[PDB]
């Protein structure tokens, strides 16, 4: 299962 | 033996077009499981292969959480990497993401991945110590920089090594039936004339799983590496995949020509030679 | 950003064996940007209701996807992809050959 994008680049 | 989980997600910018279409779908090894494309009418991530259906509608309902924010921060990190390049609002660009584990024969941890890549070049990675990473350019440095100040690293590491390499573990079990079970490759050899010359030895291989197979022609027991031509492995569309190799080959000469034919479902390699 | 033309392979799921039902694939791989046009050919003319696998990509960053259709070959009829992309002047058409 997916881990969160917590994170802008 | 050993496996891997990936994510694959990908966001297309489309300017006087709506939004970026966005798509993600995820494997174990090389079987499909999930997917998620922005462009379907109410979109929810779906399952691929049978053995995730069991997951119960909570999982479903998590996944296409996650599916829709990863959407919404591409969105944003879209335009920003406009400004990063001092690039155009004008064109359309493309943001990838992959991340995921690979787990050896005990289940455990061997290699943990994230990296991105935009217009379809390296942007940044983190490194294979799940502690530090590689930015491609001066753009990059300043997502870098940021995420060192909010230890982002440290936050994939802990999922990495943790939840990623659990729940692989979980599908393994679950789809032991296809995904521990390797299907050999079906061969044969066929033999085309190009000339009253030479002619054309094709060494097949189909039906096989998982992708990961070496053909090579031999002639009188030497590699003819340069005279080979391979065909990139390709999808059946069943699951499985196919390949060939071929040389063009004196006429009369077939004889000395055997073909090679290494494959995780076979006992031991074949040698397999044209049979008229 | 560099742009890659398609590979293009064309192919049955099953060794053909005429009269029987069959697929058809057309297998593009390789190319950047994703953009890309792919129409499957029956004796020249674009079959209906083609299904494509989702967009996903390679370790190197370059994208593939799968076009395919149910068909039945027979020892007359032609079948062919045509694939379109910003890298090629023009559409190219890959003719489905048994024998590859
Ligand atoms: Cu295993
Ligand atoms: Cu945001």
């Amino acid at each position: 299962r997916r881990k969160w994008r917590r994170w802008h680049l | 033996g050993s496996h891997s989980m990936r994510y694959f997600h990908t966001s297309v910018s489309r300017p006087g077009r709506g939004e970026p279409r966005f798509i993600t779908v995820g494997y174990v090894d090389d079987t499909l499981f999930v997917r998620f494309d922005s462009d379907a009418a109410s979109p929810r991530e779906e399952p691929r292969a049978p053995w995730i259906e069991q997951e119960g509608p909570e999982y479903w309902d998590r996944e296409t959480q996650i599916c829709k924010a990863k959407a919404q921060t591409d969105r944003e990190d879209l335009r920003t990497l406009l400004r990063y390049y001092n690039q155009s609002e004008a064109g359309s660009h493309t943001l990838q993401n992959m991340y995921g584990c690979d787990v050896g024969p005990d289940g455990r941890l061997l290699r943990g991945y994230h990296q991105d890549a935009y217009d379809g070049k390296d942007y940044i990675a983190l490194n294979e110590d799940l502690s530090s990473w590689t930015a491609a350019d001066t753009a990059a440095q300043i997502t870098q920089r940021k995420w060192e100040a909010a230890r982002v690293a440290e936050q994939l590491r802990a999922y990495l090594e943790g939840e990623c390499v659990e729940w692989l573990r979980r599908y393994l079990e679950n789809g032991k039936e296809t995904l521990q079970r390797a299907d050999p490759p079906k061969t044969h050899v066929t033999h085309h004339p190009i000339s009253d010359h030479e002619a054309t030895l094709r060494c097949w291989a189909l039906g096989f799983y998982p992708a990961e197979i070496t053909l090579t022609w031999q002639r009188d027991g030497e590699d003819q590496t340069q005279d080979t031509e391979l065909v990139e492995t390709r999808p059946a569309g069943d699951r499985t995949f196919q390949k060939w190799a071929a040389v063009v080959v004196p006429s009369g000469e077939e004889q000395r020509y055997t073909c090679h034919v290494q494959h995780e479902g076979l006992p031991k390699p074949l040698t397999l030679r044209w049979e008229p | 950003m560099i742009q890659r033309t398609p590979k293009i392979q064309v192919y049955s799921r099953h060794p053909a064996e005429n009269g029987k039902s069959n697929f058809l694939n057309c297998y593009v791989s390789g190319f950047h940007p994703s953009d890309i046009e792919v129409d499957l050919l029956k004796n020249g003319e674009r079959i209906e209701k083609v299904e494509h696998s989702d967009l996903s990509f390679s370790k190197d960053w370059s994208f593939y996807l799968l076009y395919y259709t149910e068909f039945t070959p027979t020892e007359k009829d032609e079948y062919a992809c045509r694939v379109n992309h910003v890298t090629l002047s023009q559409p190219k058409i890959v003719k489905w050959d048994r024998d590859m």
